[PDB]
């Protein structure tokens, strides 16, 4: 009956903030127009 | 309980400063890419001069 | 005066060189602004 | 007169690409920024529950 800790919310926050860094990417290649926008992306991909 | 505290603010603290990493190359990656694309116009300014 | 279309010839140079320098300086600019507006998202 | 044109004259087929281009971008970016600008609201539902 725990209130002091909602692990539930926990479990949450976290699923959201992984959602996060996939929405941040589809906007960025949305603006920018290229899939390698950064050496993070491939870098392989954008060496060559 | 006093372990998993100093733990768990150890480790919060530990992805605080994790985050200052990948502020620090984002921000090298952006010169480098304008010292790419200055490097990139040298080059095609050379291929026109010879 | 002697010599008349070598000396606009050379004028005409001269200008050039100036307005060449002037161009190089504008992409330098335009380089350093973009790096700038980046390092500032970045921060 | 021939050289000079290969030299300072444009290409318009490319330049009219290259016009289309940064339209569609533009169009685009400012429709995901609008989209990113209503992004945050939800902190809103969450306050008021």
């Amino acid at each position: 009956q725990v209130i002091n800790t909602n692990s539930l919310s926990l479990i949450t926050q976290n699923n959201i903030n992984k959602n996060q860094s996939a929405l941040s990417s589809s906007i960025e290649r949305l603006s920018s127009g290229l899939r390698i926008n950064s050496a993070k992306d491939d870098a392989a991909g954008q060496a060559i | 309980a006093n372990r998993f505290t100093s733990n768990i603010k150890g480790l919060t603290q530990a992805a605080r400063n994790a985050n200052d990493g990948i502020s620090v190359a984002q921000t090298t990656e952006g010169a480098l890419s304008e010292i790419n694309n200055n490097l990139q116009r040298v080059r095609e300014l050379t291929v026109q001069a010879t | 005066t002697t010599d008349p279309l070598k000396a606009l010839d050379d004028a005409i140079a001269s200008v050039d060189k100036f307005r060449s320098s002037l161009g190089a300086v504008q992409n330098r600019l335009d380089s350093a602004v973009t790096n700038l507006n980046n390092t500032t998202t970045n921060l | 007169s021939e050289a000079q044109s290969r030299i300072q004259d444009a290409d318009y087929a490319t330049e009219v690409s290259n016009m289309s281009k940064a339209q569609i971008i533009q169009q685009a970016g400012n429709s995901v920024l609008a989209k990113a600008n209503q992004v945050p609201q939800q902190v809103l539902s969450l306050l008021q529950g």
